[PDB]
């Protein structure tokens, strides 16, 4: 049956998966979870890092992109500085170029095309992370959810990631609530973190554990780390 | 995308045998008889004409080639894979030898040329071997006239008769009964239609055969007037009509 | 994808041999006997022939030993097409050399090289090997008559006497037996003969069946003579030796 | 034996190309997506499931333009739909460069064929999981036309695709039957949003949202453009009117 | 800046009664220094003979790439390359470098072995040509040996008087030429024997 | 070892199953064709056979114009008919930029069957699952016909038939030149040869045909055209009176 | 150098003179302009001998290769298509100027071809350093329909317009007859009006007159 | 253009009219003062009403038009009949893009039954004009003037053919690098007309 069908990313199965990207899916589904939300003027990404023993530090969850734009990843994060790489790359040439600031819908078409390619030729693999994208460009406040099919959805709010589905539902319940929280970045940022509380099992988000971003109308994206979340527990 | 199959296809097996090149052989096996003979003032080389139809027009398959003015082709196995290489063969002894020494080869060096070819389909990357053995019959001014076998291994060997194809062994036979070192080429065309005509199931003429000789040179086929030392070509088809005449005195 | 198709050629069995090595020598082991002889003033070479017949042009022919230059020559044992693309490149890397120094290529510089050639095929690229064995009889003015060997591992060693092909270990037997230090050519000739008669496969050694070489110093000149022996003379030299 | 659909460009025994017929199956698994060919010009429609509240209403457009006349839709999976476009695009672009004048459907057809097909040749590659229904309008008038997996296409009075296929060609066949006399596009966009209403019962367990555009020569001049504002609505209301 | 003014020398070829003829100088100079009296200019594969005049880096280099041609060549047809298959050879070999050619003038001289025809044959740099049924000059004094040659030249000599008429006009032709002397050499080639003569000259 | 039915790569008998598979599909469409020379022409006759209701019947077509001379019908699958159209017709264009003068039927066949006969050989290309028929009137040899296939086998014929009912059409055909003696229809209108045609497809199918259940394609001097449904009917009523 | 080609009512016939030269000098008294590119297509060349003869023989190798393909007899606009492609590649660095002419199953064909790569067809042309005495010949007496005898004539009498009155051509004249239903007749050295007068004395040598220093064997065989 | 190679001098071109358009050239091409052809084919085919008069480079104009003729024919296969814009755009391309190494000035003519007859100027740049009638070759200078007041949109054969045959006779007439005989293309619904003029005929109008 399988050992057949899913040795490489070239290969249809009989029902027409594709089961090395399958395969990929999960990585993402064992990464911390990460949460993005979004109202009218600011997108936040709220993610919940990870470590190794307690004698080590809490690998890095969100990247910046350039000054509008930024992402939390989920899973392999080695893939995560690989495409976060291109869409600093891809941000950097619209600024050059046209002098312009890429589109987050444009950030996420590009990410979806460059996942593509790796499921649809032998010999590669496809990307095994996640990537929660948010940005505030022309038409106002972004959440991307970016998954490595190559399928990538705009939303209002989502997590990836290890029992993501708890805030998801959250989000999925505070909906008319947060899309409305326009002009004050603590509140989402609050909603944020209520929402990424909801997947937490293990511990409590403290002070080494969590990693918020925020980007917006008069905010560049910035990350705030450690010592600056101590007012969100 | 891209021939990623840069690995050989044919192998040795534990037995040191090498299966793509045996079952190529195996190929040549099933195919129409074809058969080569040589004699003191000539070669002739020739081959039955299987038509797979009626309707086809058998004259338009050509199993006897020209390779060069001076040399001739006819093999048994697999047809497309022969045509390629009289291509192949045409073309070699332009690029190595005329483009360079302002003559055609000799037969052995083209013999040499096409073995080449053949041996190469036999270890380079992505490839099967041809399904062919050819019989290229030639003259050339300083080794005479002579026949070569070509097999798929790309191994070629010199015969003064000899015959390859499906009924191969019984007109081997026949032929090392009939053959002697003091024929005149009429006498070769001549145990060439006898050895022929026992491998040969149906209708035995001038449209199901096709023979070819290598023999004096023929200034009616040159073109030209007026260059003395371009004689004309020694490779001649013989007719539809040349053949008959010839098998009303069996 | 592609890697289903791949036999690798290039791997090591569990044991640290070379899979398509092993089996290329196999296949060698099948064609007929090829016998390299040194003396103290010459080298013979003699070779039994594969896949005969009374129809076979003997005179015109060539599948085991061929000139690769006027002092060196090579006896062949396994596929003779394989062998033809490598003597090819050797005769070329022998000019080569000529025209870089002015001076002939010494011989285990040609070996060397030609088996050089045959060891690629066994660690890159993934194509299979050649399936030939040589014995390189040559002569040059630092070490005189030599005689190599190399086979599809690309090894290659001296000797003084050697066989490569069918009945290697009968042949060599016999040749360890008879062989003298202070052999004349006109001996080695006799024990070469000798020694395929007892080993063949084949109802009696017949000169339609041989393929003949030596390589002297004839005193009375100077340039080192390669004879390729024709029909005529294997049947004389046969004779005079006692195997009618 | 066996083995037969685990490389692409494999013939089985029958004939067939089995990795080209799963792709099929990830195209059944899809969204249904339409297309009709009208008086004047073409209207494509497709259905756009609702995973969850959360996805941003009228924002993740699937249809896609090529060049300034093409409309193009597809069902499957989604990203390969987008390499096929992205293909389309560097192709209609190459047209217009080379000949000045904007790609003629049929020639458009055709280069998305050969792309397609090409997938099918070798099995370093996989085959395309999505069946594209495109057209627009051009030199001498409108063309309809649906792509599968094989690189199979061919010229369509209406097209549908995905898992509501079957209802969606039901409701097809009946306003080619109706109407022979030709379709205008305001009907025709009407038409399109009833048909994928319709064809939506065959996957009515999750809320959706309809996209449709259209390429006419009378109502957008011959370019695509997205149906939105008020004459979307309009065809959403005749929609859940014919339903009951 | 001439490649062919150089280094001087001189070749020329002749034709006789079931023979031919090849001679050539044997200075060496760099413009005015003469630098060596023992370049010889004649080179043989076998039986084919090969006078080269020009530039001496390509006269050695083309003498060696002609070797290497003429032993492959032996060894794959198992004969010896005959004049009129050289001089082909030698053609297609000089036109390869069309656009950056040896600065040389290649002349052929032999006698076919199988029909005993004398043969000789010259070429420009870039392998045009020349078959001549008479004599073929190449060099830094191919006027003079023109001027010579045409006078001198008379068809059917025997091997004795051929001799002796191009070395007379390979000689005079020499002494009017600044690059051209310091010795020279004349091969007399008959089917069966080859005898090469050094003549005595002026050495200035 | 076992995959030797995958690739090109010989079978311990000396076959290459893929080939031999890759002439099954040709038979995928369930159409029939057959090709008649004239005194002055070629007709190709192939069925056109439309299912779907939905299909504009104007694109269904097997038939290809490769060149302003030659014509060229394909048995076989749609995507693999196309694939080999494209080629043939630049390698028709490619020719006459090089040398001068119109591509030959039987050249462009000769070279189409050369690259088949690659994909026999080399293992990453697959072969195309099609036959070629192509047809001409040859300015050097008259009418013609050549046809090729996945074997990369090309030959030159009086007549030819192929589809799924080959046989038949072929012993029919077969059978008016045994009972003519000549080796094309002696007719001087094209017209008259594709009534000839018609008319032993239907004899030999056993089945009438409508205007739209054929596709025809006329090669003469200096052109090749397909005919429209209404020329086809003109054909088919004038048929009608024989029978 | 002096080259021809004219039309006649079922052939072509072209011609040249055989002087080579290499500046003042005459290379070589009696060379051949006339090549052969297949058994019924020939050329005439001027300009640079080792580019007419290489590009000739080039075309004609190819020419032959497509026949062989083919299976038909080599046509002339295809010499002139691949002779023009290849010279128009090389920007006139391919110094060949020629006077294609031939019979092929389509008729009898003249064409004449620019080193850069321009070809022209005509009734008669001429080109080469005496092509203007040629052509005054060819302008003066050329007519339609003429015959086999008249053409050769004529072509043959504008070659000598070209070895009479221009320096860089003269010695002979070569002529090659191309008719629609024979072979081609190459007549080389048809008409050779310039042989030198006996030498008013010989120079034949008394053996001994030059000095010899060494004399030697030289071993041929190996 | 490259030292001593054939130039087309010239004396070309198009003129489009009520039926459809007309192309005219002389016939002399030229290495210096020497007329290396009196009597050349400057109007060209690349399509069956699509045509072209060629000046500049011979070797040049050559080379573009066999490889427009080549295209075209590869663009008919697959697509059907080519409009003459499409035809231009060829050309353009192939000149722009060339612009280093050739020298080409090519007037293109068509005749479509949707557009009627086109004209299509493409001078030494590679820029593309669509004209009602263009004149190029060395020859035009001299008929600015006489064209300019003589031309008029609509007219017929007869007038065209006149207008054609008058503008050529006098930039034949002063130009030395344009001679011969006057050929014109009629390219309209009913077909192709070749038309031939010798000087008997136009030198004395
Ligand atoms: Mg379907
Ligand atoms: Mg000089
Ligand atoms: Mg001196
Ligand atoms: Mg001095
Ligand atoms: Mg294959
Ligand atoms: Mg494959
Ligand atoms: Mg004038």
């Amino acid at each position: 049956f399988r050992n057949n069908y899913d040795g490489d990313t070239v290969t249809f199965s009989p029902t027409g998966r594709l089961f090395q990207v399958e395969y990929a899916l999960e990585a993402i589904k064992q990464g911390s979870v990460t949460v993005g939300l979004r109202s009218n003027t600011h997108a936040v990404l709220v993610a919940l890092k990870r470590n190794a023993d307690e004698l080590s530090s809490y690998q890095k969850k969100i990247i910046k992109c350039d000054e509008h734009m930024g992402l939390s990843l989920a899973g392999l994060a080695p893939d995560a500085r690989v495409l976060s790489n291109y869409l600093r790359q891809q941000c950097n040439y619209s600024s050059l170029v046209f002098n312009r600031k890429l589109a987050v819908e444009r950030a996420g078409h590009l990410l979806c095309d460059k996942a593509q390619k790796n499921t649809q030729s032998y010999g590669g693999r496809p990307y095994g992370v996640g990537l929660l994208i948010i940005g505030y460009d022309k038409s106002g406040a972004h959440l991307l959810e970016f998954q490595p099919s190559g399928n990538v959805t705009e939303l209002y709010g989502t997590a990836i990631g290890a029992r993501s589905q708890g805030a998801k539902t959250y989000l999925e319940r505070t909906l008319d609530t947060f899309i409305k929280i326009d002009g004050n970045p603590d509140e989402l940022i609050k909603a944020g973190v209520e929402a990424i509380s909801q997947s937490l099992r293990d511990e409590s988000l403290t002070v080494d554990n969590l990693s918020i971003a925020i980007v917006g109308k008069d905010t560049p994206f910035t990350i705030y780390d450690g010592e600056a979340v101590a007012k969100y527990i | 995308m891209t021939d990623r199959y840069s690995f050989s296809l044919t192998t040795f097996s534990p037995s040191g045998k090498l299966g793509q090149i045996d079952y190529a052989l195996t190929a040549v096996k099933q195919g129409v008889t074809s058969l080569g003979i040589k004699a003191t003032n000539g070669v002739v080389i020739a081959t039955e004409k299987k038509s797979s139809s009626p309707l086809a027009m058998s004259e338009t398959l050509s199993k006897v080639s020209l390779l060069t003015p001076d040399i001739g082709a006819v093999y048994s196995g697999m047809g497309p894979d022969y045509r390629v290489l009289v291509d192949k063969s045409r073309k070699v002894a332009h690029t190595s030898y005329k483009r360079i020494y302002g003559e055609y080869p000799p037969t052995k060096l083209l013999v040499s040329e096409v073995a080449k070819i053949m041996q190469e389909a036999t270890q380079s990357g992505g490839v099967r071997p041809f399904g062919v053995s050819l019989l290229i019959a030639g003259h050339d001014e300083f080794n005479g006239f002579s026949l070569y076998q070509v097999d798929p291994s790309g191994s070629y060997f010199p015969w003064k008769a000899t015959a390859i194809g499906k009924g191969s062994v019984a007109a081997k036979t026949f032929l090392e009964k009939r053959w002697n070192d003091e024929l005149e080429l009429e006498d070769a065309i001549h145990i060439a239609l006898l050895t022929l005509k026992e491998s040969v199931e149906g209708e035995f003429n001038g449209d199901t055969i096709e023979l070819a000789i290598i023999g004096d040179e023929n200034p009616d086929l040159l073109g030209y007037t007026g260059i003395p030392t371009d004689k004309g070509p020694r490779f001649r088809k013989l007719t539809s009509q040349e053949i008959n005449d010839r098998l009303e005195a069996l | 994808g592609s890697r289903r198709y791949d036999s690798r050629t290039t791997i090591f069995s569990p044991e640290g041999r070379l899979y398509q090595v092993e089996y290329a020598l196999e296949s060698i082991s099948h064609a007929g006997t090829a016998i390299g002889i040194m003396a103290s003033d010459g080298i013979v070479l003699a070779a039994e022939r594969k896949v005969t017949s009374t129809l076979l042009e003997q005179d015109t022919s060539t599948e085991k030993l061929y000139k690769l230059n006027d002092k060196i020559a090579v006896a062949v044992a396994g596929l003779t097409a394989d062998a033809e693309i490598l003597i090819n490149t050797a005769r070329i890397h022998a000019q080569n050399y000529l025209k870089t120094y002015n001076e002939d290529i010494p011989v285990e510089i040609l070996v060397r090289r030609l088996s050089d050639i045959k060891q690629g095929y066994t660690q890159h690229g993934g194509l299979r090997p050649f399936g030939v064995s040589f014995i390189y009889a040559g002569y040059d003015d630092r070490y005189g008559y030599q005689l190599y060997t190399s086979n599809p591992s690309g090894n290659y060693t001296g000797w003084k006497a050697i066989s490569v092909g069918a009945n290697t270990s009968a042949a060599q037997t016999l040749l360890q037996m008879d062989y003298k230090d202070d052999m004349k050519v006109d001996d080695a000739i006799e024990l070469a003969l000798k020694t395929l008669s007892k080993t063949t496969d084949s109802s009696a050694l017949t000169y339609d069946r041989l393929e003949f070489a030596t390589i002297r110093k004839g005193a009375n000149d100077g340039e080192v003579y390669q004879k390729i022996f024709k029909p005529q003379e294997i049947k004389d030299i046969l004779v005079k030796t006692g195997i009618t | 034996g066996t083995g037969y659909d685990l490389s692409n460009s494999v013939f089985s025994p029958d004939g067939r190309n089995f990795q080209v017929e799963y792709a099929v199956k990830a195209v059944e698994n899809g969204t249904t997506s339409i297309g009709i060919k009208c008086n004047d010009g073409v209207v494509f429609a497709v259905e756009k499931l609702i995973t969850s509240k959360l996805l941003v209403p009228q924002k993740n457009v699937k249809i896609q333009v090529v060049d300034r006349h093409i409309g193009c839709v597809y069902s499957g999976l989604i990203p390969d739909g987008r390499h096929l476009v992205n293909r389309g695009r560097e192709e209609a672009a190459s047209f217009k460069k080379l000949y000045k004048t904007p790609i003629p459907i049929p020639a458009f057809a055709d280069r998305l064929g050969q792309y397609v097909q090409a997938h099918t040749l070798y099995n370093s590659v996989r085959p395309f999981g999505v069946s594209t229904i495109f057209g627009g309008v051009d030199k001498n008038g409108a063309h309809l036309y649906m792509l599968e997996p094989s690189g199979s296409y061919w010229g369509y009075k209406g097209a549908a695709t995905g898992k509501g296929r079957q209802s969606a060609k039901a409701e097809l066949e009946k306003l080619v039957d109706h109407h022979p006399e030709g379709l205008s596009a305001r009907e025709a966009v009407k038409q399109a949003a009833k048909i994928i209403y319709l064809a939506h019962e065959d996957n009515k367990e999750k809320d959706f949202e309809l996209e449709i555009s259209w390429c006419s020569l009378s109502e957008t001049n011959g370019l695509h453009k997205f149906v939105k504002g008020d004459l979307l609505q309009e065809a959403i209301d005749f929609a859940q009117k014919e339903i009951n | 800046s001439d490649p062919s003014s150089i280094n001087g020398g001189i070749v020329v070829a002749m034709t006789g009664k079931d023979c031919v003829a090849i001679a050539c100088d044997l200075r060496l100079g760099s413009q005015s220094l003469g630098v060596s009296n023992k370049f010889e200019k004649i080179f043989h594969y076998g039986h084919v003979f090969l006078g080269i005049t020009g530039l001496a880096t390509d006269v050695t280099t083309l003498n060696e790439m002609f070797r290497y041609k003429t032993n492959l060549y032996k060894l794959k047809e198992e004969r010896a390359i005959e004049p009129e298959t050289f001089t082909q050879l030698v053609s297609s070999s000089l036109y390869e470098r069309r656009f950056g050619p040896y600065f040389v003038g290649p002349v052929v001289a032999g006698i076919n072995s199988k029909s005993g025809k004398p043969f000789i044959a010259g070429f420009d740099l870039i392998g045009c040509i020349d078959e001549a049924k008479d004599f073929i000059v190449s060099g830094t004094a191919s006027d003079q040996l023109f001027g010579m040659c045409e006078s001198l030249y008379e068809p059917n000599l025997e091997p004795e008087d051929l001799f002796e008429t191009i070395s007379q006009a390979l000689l005079n032709a020499a002494d009017r030429d600044a690059l051209s002397g310091w010795g020279a050499v004349v091969y007399i080639i008959k089917k069966d024997e080859v005898v090469k003569r050094y003549l005595k000259m002026r050495q200035d | 070892a076992g995959y030797d039915r995958h690739i090109t790569i010989f079978s311990p008998e000396g076959r290459l199953y893929q080939v031999e598979y890759a002439f099954k599909a040709t038979n995928q469409t369930n159409i029939n064709s057959l090709a008649v020379r004239g005194k002055d022409c070629t007709v190709v006759i192939s069925q056109k056979k439309v299912p779907d209701k939905l299909l504009d019947p104007t694109t269904v077509s097997y038939i290809f114009c490769i060149s302003r001379t030659i014509g060229m019908v394909v048995n076989g699958p749609i995507p693999d008919a196309r694939n080999a159209a494209l080629r043939a017709k630049a390698e028709a264009a490619e020719f006459r930029y090089k040398y001068g003068y119109d591509m030959p039927c039987d050249v462009l066949a000769k070279r189409m069957a050369n690259l088949s006969q690659i994909y026999t050989q080399r293992a990453y290309m697959r072969p195309l699952g099609v036959i070629l028929t192509f047809v001409s009137v040859d300015e050097e040899l008259g009418p013609s016909i050549y046809k090729t296939d996945p074997a990369g086998y090309y030959v030159g014929y009086k007549a030819t038939a192929t589809g799924p009912k080959q046989q038949e059409i072929t012993t029919n055909l077969e059978n008016h030149f045994k009972k003519s003696k000549i080796d094309h229809i002696n007719e001087e209108s094209w017209e008259k040869v594709v009534e000839f045609a018609i008319t032993h497809m239907i004899d030999a199918l056993g089945t009438e045909f409508s205007k739209n259940d054929l596709e025809v394609g006329v090669a003469t001097k200096d052109k090749f055209f397909t005919l429209s449904a209404e020329n086809i009917e003109e054909r088919l009523v004038a048929i009608a009176e024989q029978d | 150098t002096t080259i021809v080609g004219v039309k006649f009512n079922n052939g072509v016939v072209i011609a040249a003179d055989t002087r080579s030269t290499q500046g003042p000098i005459v290379a070589d008294k009696n060379c051949a302009k006339l090549h052969r590119i297949s058994p019924k297509i020939w050329c005439a060349g001027a300009g640079t001998a080792a580019d007419t003869e290489a590009v000739t023989q080039l075309i004609g190798s190819n020419i032959e290769l497509h026949s062989l393909y083919t299976s038909r007899e080599p046509r002339v606009v295809s010499a002139l298509q691949m002779l023009k492609q290849h010279l128009f590649k090389y920007q006139g660095h391919i110094g060949a100027y020629l006077i294609v002419a031939g019979v092929d199953p389509t008729g009898s064909h003249l064409f004449s071809i620019h080193a850069h790569g321009s070809t022209d067809v005509g009734y008669y042309l001429s080109l080469g350093s005496g092509s203007l005495a040629a052509m005054a010949v060819l302008e003066s007496h050329w007519k339609q329909d003429l015959t086999k005898e008249e053409a050769i004539k004529l072509a043959s009498d504008a070659i000598q317009a070209g070895i009479w009155n221009d320096l860089g051509s003269g010695s002979n004249v070569d002529v090659c007859v191309m008719e629609i239903g024979k072979d081609a007749e190459y007549l080389r050295n048809y008409l050779t009006p310039n042989v030198r007068e006996e030498k008013q004395k010989s120079y034949k040598f008394p053996r001994g007159t030059t000095a010899v220093l060494k004399e030697s064997i030289v071993n041929i065989c190996d | 253009l490259k030292k001593g190679e054939v130039s087309l001098g010239a004396s070309i071109m198009a003129v489009t009219f009520k039926d459809g358009v007309i192309l005219g050239a002389d016939s002399r091409t030229t290495t210096g003062a020497y007329i290396a052809n009196r009597v050349t084919d400057k109007l060209t085919r690349v399509h069956d009403k699509i045509w072209c008069c060629r000046s500049g480079s011979a070797a040049d104009t050559q080379a573009i038009a066999d490889i427009v003729q080549y295209h075209l024919e590869l663009y008919t296969s697959q697509y059907g009949t080519p409009s003459t814009e499409t035809a231009a755009s060829v050309f353009k391309e192939l000149c722009y893009e060339n612009k280093d190494n050739l020298t080409a000035g090519i007037i293109v003519a068509g005749y479509d039954d949707k557009n009627k007859g086109e004209v299509y100027t493409i001078p030494l740049g590679g820029s593309v004009h669509k004209l009602p009638y263009a004149i190029a070759g060395s020859g035009s200078t001299f008929i600015y003037g006489y064209c300019d007041k003589n031309f008029r949109e609509n007219m017929s054969k007869e007038e065209t053919v006149d207008f054609i045959k008058h503008s050529l006779s006098q930039a034949i007439k002063w130009d030395g690098s344009s001679g011969g005989v006057i050929r014109m293309v009629v390219l309209t619904a009913a077909g192709v007309e070749r038309l031939i003029f010798y000087p008997d005929e136009y030198e004395q109008l």
